[PDB]
């Protein structure tokens, strides 16, 4: 979507490339293809991914365990 | 993102009717409530105080543009200003921020290395002074009307070549002195910096005297008070007079038994000194301020090569030349019925001196007056449809943002645009650069202006193009805030 | 733009209506007319051919889905249900933009496999007597009470087998449903040939006719 | 509330030209015209315009019936006369705003008209005559102008012209006059446009009645006739009694517009006859006024001397079309334009251009006295009204020195309407006129006025802008009436 | 007043023609119409939504009018009409605003229309006439993607046999056609299957007593409106009258001895398609009496009776100008569309009959008319040079909104396409409708005829210049 070009129809072609190919194949930000992602030197963070995957996790749990809000 | 392009589309369209030598003159009402009249654009967008905060991005961008290049925010707030009306209906096509946004930096890259290929620079050098200042009237016809602009350019160019040393060039030394009187044919030219004082005891001919600048200007017990304040009077003027000091400098009035101490020394009271002269006299003779009176020390003493009074414009002032450079300072003297047209004046000097510093850093010139502007959009515009992608969308567009300026400079004129850049675009192709608009017919009829010397400078105008494409490109990046 | 979003809307509606109508053991509702005189029914073609309804398109939506599927048998409230459940899905995918061209593509495809799936699932067991029974009890226990439709189960289905013995589904005529008001519902069977509504003022004139013969003529 | 009522009206009769005062001009916009059941009105011309406009006020009303009877009596410059009316209430209801009785208004405005009226009688033009060749050619084509047609455009001038000025009447009057109803447009196959030559009488396209004919027969009495010699089952059969009578009394030519005989050839060479189909009704009077005869109801029942002749008759196929040349009859009224090119239908625009090219130079022939167009008379009366009030001296000047600037709203109209600037091509048109009087060398830049077709200064005597100068002066005198009659309400 | 009046024209114009730009195509979007009483209609066709659509501006009502009155002009494009109008109204606004004279426009209009005709006579890749494979090419180009897919080859045959029996070599050779004098039978029952042509008219009535002779080797048939005309009429003696009047038993005997079969209760709507099929004069003043009173009639006659009603059978006539195409099937649902196609048919080959071509379908002509435009305005002068470019670059709405109602992206399909199509020098490249992807055309097989494609680009034209010359319209409310 940030890049300009369609949300869904990227999204399927990189899911319909990764699907036959082992390859993590990633999104090019100039073209709207799937793209390897390993070779362009793409690379993003680890330790900030797997931080993020609790992260998310805890508040989207404690969010949807809420109920009954009071005025205090 | 549309509310920040129709505010800096408005804020555009306020003072585009003042570019060219054409501009309407402006009412303007200070925040202090005064009656002014002027028809320079920063000296109203200065005055302008907007409020959204894309208006604010463009508006320090065109001061950015003031900074080095000393003229041309006029053009930069029409070129931004039609940048960013053209984007609005880009986007309103369906395009995307990002993709506009290289096109626009593709465009000015393009611009930028095809700039340099208009070759109408200066003769031979900043000197031949008639020759130069038959130069400088470019930016004297921009600001004042070309009425006097064949004695501007003259009193404008005079001072500027009074110190050509070493090739090195600056502003501040020229000032300009306020001097109220007859009609602008009296104005004149002078070496120095003029102000005036109030006694008569002067001397002329004075060796190098020490500037002394104030930071603070000016019945038995009735007798006994009177006989203190005299031995309090004679004190103070005594200590004022240490150190074998001959000049002395107020902004003060002045008293018979202060004249009289004055001369007991012999010693001249300049009096009723100007606002603006604590520091400029500080940096153009080294001089300082004193607390008060009795501590004048030689260590925070001032010090003046040449200090006499002048007479020329029939009005008293003192004059200092003959400084450590010896023609760093050179002023200039005016002269005309008030202050208000007095301002457009001093600023046409001003947008002179500036384009003549450019000059200093720029001995090439390229043509003016819509010549380069349509030459660089045809450029533009052809190489536009050579390139696939989608930025050739974003390239026609930057190439009618530079058409959108000798469109404006035209309806300023009076006559009508549409016919007048029709014309000029279609000789521009075998009546190359040199061609361009003609103010004086009332018919819209083109002439090429290469023989009028009317050439605007090409340093000062990549700059501003570069830089009002860089305002362009930031402010269309922000979406939106909560206001 | 928004127009997708009001038909959305309606349809949802009409689907949140017929929801809690599908099914032998789900609830039934009842109509009630401006006369006073009430209607108690759960059948969704009765439904939908009687409610008075708000919104215009889904009255578009009740009357073109009863108009087709007045061809088959039932499945209203099924279709109806459905149709709900596509748009709603489909609007999770238009609201991020999804050109309606394409899930329309998407629709045809997935009807296409579908139907070829249902074509090689179906399922061809000889007729008899007991497939019989289990259609109309599957047929009936959706429309009334559960030993009511008991009752009535045998009873149509020994009309239905007399019937198929002209190896060629016909209706209306040969089959007529008689109506009167005794307080013993429970009596409930067939009559063969034919049963008049009444007849005239005669005292025991043949009672018992045996063999008879039908001229009528009026 | 209320108060100066006459600024009101004047305010109501601005309105009115307002509303029509971009129209005026051959290069006027279109109006679209509204009624409550909500019917399409396309038009250019104003008359229309006010006969159909719906208007409400009384003293707006009254330019609409002063518009009426203008159009009346010469049809043509309502526009023209409504638009001086308003410019005249307005300049004369700001005299009365500071304060100069209306009565002096109005003697002055009555002076100014008298004199403007005797002004062009002697500043008028009667090049219109025999001599007149070069601007009756760039007239018609300056009418015929923004069509390709123009590259052998001279060529259509010069015959058209001809014809017209052969064609010409001599009623009892003695004024010259035309009908436009004798010439008519002819389609021809094969060569191009740039081939149409001139025709020197009627000719019908039909079948070859008789091809014997003679070049140029000594008498050729055309006997237009409707009952067709067809055979049936004075006579039972009308085929031979008819034909033999009507040959007997003296007529030469027999025309039935009806079907042929069978057999007639052998009598039509015998005769000086032919059976021509397909005579328009429309033609068949105009031959027959041409030869000097009348259609006949019936044959049966004068046809020796009422019937009328002809010098000779032209059997001959001329571009690809064989053409019953009855030409050259005893009353000069038998004429036609061939149009050579493929049909009727992309050859509009050039019978167009010949309609109105014929209608121009019969409207220059007639009322000799003529005087120059495209503004040119409106610029030499304010430069003759300006100077005769400054040198009337009562207490008038005001009047006539404001009609003389009211008089100058037409150029500034006809040059917005042609898209150039206003201001300039009227200040040029004025000061072009300037030394037509201030001058007497340049006695002949008289006739200088707009250029419509680019919107330039130039001489239009040449040009050949022409319009009567009863048409003018009319709407002159029309348009002070109106203005009196206006001013002196209250 | 001032600009305002035509910017409100102009608004309105462009209100109703992007009220339905995306109804065009083989994608087109379904319209959502209810009246204020709960009824709903669901419509994909632009004629039936402007026509119950009710709008009160007068430029709306002038321009849907032109609409209206182009749909029976050429058929095809009544829609693409409106939409060129709009775009170009809507793109002249800029120049409307900026202040230039409507003028200039109007005559930078004209000049950009006289290019526009020349640049589609060039580009049209021609066509035979009456070639089978070309001809079905047609057919599945414009006919099909409708009701009619499984049965395209009735409607093929029909067009087949209605463009060769309606010929009019009038004034030229056969280029003069009809649409109206087609004697069409749309007459329910059977299977759709049983229609044919028959060559002559054909009438709904007949005698009331078939005891009498109705077929003779040569119909002399004559037109009519007291036995007096009945034993004038002897003159000649055709052996078959039409006329309008009701005859008894002993005025049937009295026609027999005037050896004439009348008939009765005849419209118009016969007579006239009978004059034509027959080539006669009709005549009943006596003193109009003479030779050319009875004109020989068509070659042959018969007597049946299809579908238990009383016919009469006009075969085999003097003039195959007005025959028969008998048509039957189980309702009218399906022939509707026939009659549009065979209308279509006929426009078809009348065109190729004036000029045998086809232009690329799919924005391939837009596109390649617009490039010569873009590039011819390079050359020529003039402030009007900027209507001349932006007509070109309006024209391209067709395009994009093919390509809009199809979910890929116009602005990227547009530039690739352009793009692609400059450098190609004689490709036409166009867009697929029912994918949205680019195609060359001649691959694709889709193709519309020349004379439709004129007719559009002209009556849009012209109503640009209609609309924009309006300088006012206060004549009351
Ligand atoms: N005599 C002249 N004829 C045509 N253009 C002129 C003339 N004098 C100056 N100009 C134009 O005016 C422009 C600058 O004017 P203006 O915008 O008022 O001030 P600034 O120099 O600050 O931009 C220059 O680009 C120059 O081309
Ligand atoms: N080609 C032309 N160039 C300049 N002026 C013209 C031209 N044709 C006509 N006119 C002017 O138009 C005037 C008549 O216009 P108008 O009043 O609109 O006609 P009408 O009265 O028939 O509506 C004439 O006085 C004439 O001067
Ligand atoms: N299958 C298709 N593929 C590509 N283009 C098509 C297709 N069908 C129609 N078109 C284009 O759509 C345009 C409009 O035709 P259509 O929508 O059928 O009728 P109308 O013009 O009356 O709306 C035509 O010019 C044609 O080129």
């Amino acid at each position: 979507q940030n890049s300009g070009f369609d949300l869904q129809e990227t999204l399927v072609k990189i899911q319909a490339e990764h699907s036959e190919s082992g390859q993590l194949v990633g999104v090019d930000l100039n073209t709207g293809e799937p793209m390897v992602a390993a070779e362009v030197g793409v690379w993003d963070n680890y330790c900030v991914k797997k931080q993020l995957l609790h992260s998310c996790t805890v508040i989207a749990t404690n969010i949807l365990l809420v109920d009954e809000i009071m005025r205090a | 993102v549309y509310r920040n392009i129709q505010a800096c589309k408005e804020l555009a369209q306020t003072t585009r009717t003042a570019y060219g030598p054409n501009g309407m003159n402006k009412m303007v009402i200070n925040h202090l409530e005064k009656l002014f009249v002027t028809n320079d654009a920063a000296t109203i967008l200065r005055e302008l105080e907007v409020q959204h905060p894309a208006a604010k991005m463009i508006v320090m961008a065109s001061h950015m543009q003031e900074q080095e290049v000393g003229d041309g925010t006029n053009f930069v707030l029409v070129f931004a200003g039609a940048l960013l009306e053209l984007a609005e209906e880009l986007l309103r096509i369906g395009l995307s921020v990002s993709e506009v946004i290289e096109g626009y930096e593709i465009a000015c890259r393009k611009a930028h290395e095809i700039l340099p290929n208009l070759v109408c620079c200066s003769a031979k050098n900043l000197r031949d002074i008639d020759e130069v200042s038959s130069l400088l009237r470019t930016s004297i016809m921009s600001k004042q009307y070309g009425n006097e602009v064949f004695l501007a350019k003259l009193i404008a160019q005079a001072c500027v070549s009074i110190f050509p040393d070493s090739g090195h060039f600056n502003v501040d030394n020229i000032r300009v002195c306020k001097i109220l009187g007859s009609g602008i044919s009296s104005s004149s030219v002078l070496h120095g910096m003029v102000f005036k004082k109030e006694t008569e005891g002067d001397v002329t001919s004075v060796k190098d005297a020490k500037i002394a600048v104030y930071s603070c200007p000016f019945a038995e017990e009735l007798m006994n008070f009177s006989k203190g304040e005299e031995n309090l009077m004679d004190a103070q003027v005594k200590a004022i007079a240490d150190t074998g000091a001959n000049v002395v400098v107020t902004g003060g009035k002045v008293a018979d038994m202060a004249l009289h101490y004055a001369n007991k020394y012999n010693i001249m009271l300049v009096r009723l000194n100007s606002k603006w002269d604590l520091r400029r006299l500080c940096k153009t003779v080294g001089a300082t301020a004193l607390p008060r009176l009795t501590p004048p020390v030689l260590e925070e003493m001032g010090h003046c090569d040449s200090v006499y009074l002048s007479e020329v414009g029939d009005t008293q002032v003192v004059v200092f030349k003959h400084e450590k450079e010896d023609g760093a300072i050179s002023t200039i003297v005016l002269r005309g019925s008030t202050d208000n047209l007095m301002d457009d004046i001093e600023r046409a000097v001003d947008d002179g001196v500036n384009t003549f510093k450019v000059l200093t850093r720029d001995k090439r010139l390229v043509p003016g007056g819509g010549a380069t502007e349509i030459e660089l959009a045809k450029q533009i515009t052809s190489y536009g449809e050579t390139c696939p992608g989608l930025e050739q969308y974003a390239i026609k567009k930057f190439a009618e943002a530079f058409e959108a300026i000798p469109r404006a400079l035209a309806e300023n004129s009076g006559v009508k645009a549409n016919e007048v850049i029709s014309k000029l675009y279609a000789v521009h192709q075998e009546g190359n650069k040199n061609v361009g608009l003609d103010i004086e017919a009332e018919v819209p009829a083109v002439k090429d202006m290469l023989e009028a010397g009317i050439l605007d400078t090409y340093l000062g105008k990549y700059w501003a193009i570069k830089l009002a494409t860089n305002a362009a490109v930031t402010v269309l990046r922000v979406d939106q805030i909560i206001m | 733009q928004a127009a997708l979003a009001v038909n959305i809307s309606a349809a949802r509606g009409l689907q949140d209506v017929l929801r809690t109508n599908l099914g032998p053991k789900g609830t039934m509702k009842m109509l009630v007319s401006g006369a006073g005189d009430i209607k108690l029914t759960k059948d969704g073609n009765v439904l939908l051919h009687e409610m008075q309804i708000q919104h215009p398109t889904a009255s578009l939506i009740a009357k073109v889905a009863t108009a087709q599927d007045d061809i088959t048998g039932d499945g209203t409230t099924s279709n109806v249900l459905i149709i709900g459940e596509l748009l709603k899905q489909a609007d999770l995918y238009i609201s991020e933009g999804l050109h309606p061209r394409i899930i329309t593509e998407g629709f045809e495809a997935a009807k296409e496999k579908a139907l070829q799936f249902l074509e090689e699932v179906k399922v061809s067991r000889e007729m008899d007597r007991e497939t019989l029974i289990d259609v109309a009890r599957t047929s009936l226990r959706t429309k009334v009470h559960a030993e009511l439709a008991d009752v009535l189960t045998e009873a149509v289905v020994d009309s239905i087998l007399a019937i198929k013995k002209q190896d060629e589904p016909i209706d209306l005529f040969m089959i007529e449903i008689m109506e009167m008001k005794h307080k013993s519902e429970t009596d409930t069977s067939l009559i063969r040939g034919l049963v008049l509504d009444h007849g005239a003022r005669h005292p025991d004139m043949k009672k018992r006719v045996e063999d008879a013969y039908i001229l009528t003529c009026n | 509330t209320g108060e100066t009522i006459r600024s009101q009206n004047v305010m109501a009769a601005a309105s009115i030209a307002n509303i029509v005062k971009s129209s005026l001009g051959p290069v006027g916009l279109d109006k679209m015209l509204v009624d409550d059941i909500g019917d399409v009105t396309i038009t250019n011309d104003g008359a229309t315009i006010l006969k159909l406009l719906e208007v409400e006020h009384p003293a707006a009303k009254v330019l609409c019936e002063l518009a009426d009877l203008q159009d009346k009596e010469v049809g043509d410059g309502t526009t023209s006369v409504v638009i001086i009316a308003a410019e005249l209430l307005k300049n004369a209801d700001e005299l009365v705003k500071q304060k100069i009785h209306p009565t002096s208004v109005i003697s002055g405005y009555r002076l100014a008209c008298k004199e403007a009226v005797r002004y062009i009688n002697e500043n008028l033009i009667v090049n219109t005559d025999e001599l007149g060749r070069d601007c009756l050619i760039n007239a018609a084509k300056t009418s015929m102008s923004s069509k390709i047609i123009g590259i052998n455009g001279d060529f259509f001038a010069n015959m058209v012209v001809d014809a017209v000025l052969a064609i010409k009447y001599t009623d009892i009057r003695g004024q010259p006059r035309y009908p436009v109803n004798s010439v008519n447009i002819l389609k021809a196959h094969g060569r191009s446009q740039m081939e149409s030559m001139l025709i020197s009488g009627y000719a019908l396209n039909c079948v070859v009645g008789s091809q014997g004919m003679p070049k140029r027969i000594v008498n050729a009495k055309i006997a237009c006739l409707d009952f067709s010699l067809q055979k049936t089952k004075r006579e039972s059969d009308i085929t031979k009694e008819r034909i033999q009578k009507i040959l007997a009394t003296g007529a030469n030519v027999i025309l039935t517009t009806g079907g042929i005989d069978d057999m007639c050839l052998k009598y039509f060479v015998e005769a000086g006859a032919m059976a021509v189909r397909r005579v328009l009704k429309r033609d068949l009077k105009r031959i027959a006024k041409a030869s000097g005869a009348t259609i006949l109801s019936t044959l049966a029942n004068f046809e020796a001397a009422m019937l009328g002749q002809a010098e000779e008759v032209v059997q001959e196929r001329i571009c690809d079309d064989e053409l019953i040349l009855i030409k050259n009859t005893k009353a000069r009224t038998s004429a036609s334009i061939i149009l050579r090119g493929a049909n009727d239908f992309m050859c509009d625009e050039m019978e167009r251009s010949l309609h109105d090219a014929l209608c121009v130079v019969k409207r220059v022939l007639e009322s000799k006295s003529v005087v120059p167009g495209g503004g040119a008379v409106e610029a030499a009366l304010s430069i003759y009204l300006e100077n005769y009030a400054t040198s009337m001296g009562s207490r008038e000047q005001l009047a006539i020195a404001e009609f003389a600037r009211s008089l100058l709203v037409i150029p500034n109209t006809l040059a917005v309407n042609a898209a150039q600037d206003s201001t300039d091509l009227v200040a040029k048109l004025r000061a072009f006129h300037n030394e037509a009087q201030v001058n007497p060398e340049r006695k002949n830049l008289k006739w200088i006025g707009l250029d419509l077709s680019n919107g330039k200064p130039r001489d239009n005597k040449q040009a050949g802008v022409f319009e009567p100068t009863i048409v003018k002066v009319k709407s002159l005198k029309f348009a002070t009436e109106a203005a009196i009659t206006i001013l002196r309400i209250d | 007043s001032g600009r305002k009046v035509q910017s409100g024209n102009i608004n309105a114009a462009k209100t109703i023609a992007d009220i339905i730009r995306t109804c065009l195509g083989p994608k087109s979007m379904m319209k959502m119409l209810l009246d204020p009483m709960g009824g709903i209609v669901m419509t994909n066709d632009g004629n039936a939504i402007l026509r119950e659509i009710q709008v009160q501006h007068p430029a709306a009502k002038s321009m849907i009018e032109i609409s209206r009155t182009q749909d029976e002009e050429v058929g095809d494009g009544t829609t693409s009409v409106i939409i060129l109008a709009g775009e170009m109204l809507s793109v002249a606004e800029h120049f409307l605003e900026q202040q230039m004279h409507p003028t200039v426009v109007i005559s930078a209009y004209r000049k950009a229309l006289d290019d526009m005709i020349s640049t589609l006579k060039k580009i049209s890749i021609p066509v035979d006439i009456s070639d089978s494979d070309m001809m079905l090419n047609i057919i599945n180009s414009s006919i099909t993607t409708k009701a009619i897919s499984r049965w395209s080859s009735l409607a093929c045959n029909i067009a087949l046999d209605a463009v060769k029996m309606v010929q009019f070599e009038e004034n030229g050779r056969k280029e003069i056609d009809i649409k109206k004098y087609a004697r069409v039978e749309k007459i329910p029952g059977g299977i759709i299957e049983d229609s044919c042509v028959l060559r002559g008219v054909m009438i709904n009535k007949d005698v009331t007593h078939p005891r009498m002779r109705r077929y003779i080797k040569n119909p002399r048939i004559v037109l009519l409106d007291i036995q007096q005309l009945c034993e004038d009429i002897i003159q000649l003696k055709p052996d078959v009258v039409i006329t309008e009047k009701g005859i008894s038993d002993l005025a049937q005997h009295y026609l027999m001895r005037a050896n004439i079969t009348a008939i009765r209760r005849v419209r118009k709507t016969d007579n006239n398609r009978i004059a034509r099929a027959c080539g006669a004069r009709i005549v009943s003043r006596p003193e109009e009496l003479r030779e050319d009173d009875v004109g020989t009639g068509a070659g042959l006659l018969e007597i049946k009776k299809i579908g238990d009603e009383y016919f009469t059978f006009i075969t085999d006539c003097k003039d195959p100008k007005a025959c028969t195409i008998l048509l039957r099937g189980a309702s009218k649902e399906i022939l509707s569309e026939v009659e549009r196609n065979l209308q279509d048919a006929m426009q078809v080959c009348r065109n190729v009959l004036l000029d045998p071509q086809l232009v690329p379908g799919g924005g391939a002509s837009e596109m390649a008319v617009a490039h010569a435009l873009t590039e011819k305005s390079k050359a020529m002068t003039g402030v009007e040079q900027w209507p001349y470019r932006a007509v070109a670059q309006a024209l391209e709405v067709i395009p994009r909104t093919l390509i809009q109602n199809c979910g890929a992206s116009t602005i990227r399909l547009l530039t690739s396409l352009r793009a692609k199509h400059t450098q190609e020098n004689c490709e036409t490249w166009g867009v697929n409708g029912e994918t949205g992807t680019l195609v060359d055309m001649k691959e694709l097989g889709i193709w519309e005829p020349l004379a439709v494609k004129l007719q559009t680009y002209k009556t849009a034209v012209e109503t640009a210049v209609l609309l924009l010359r309006i300088d006012d319209i206060v004549s009351g409310h």
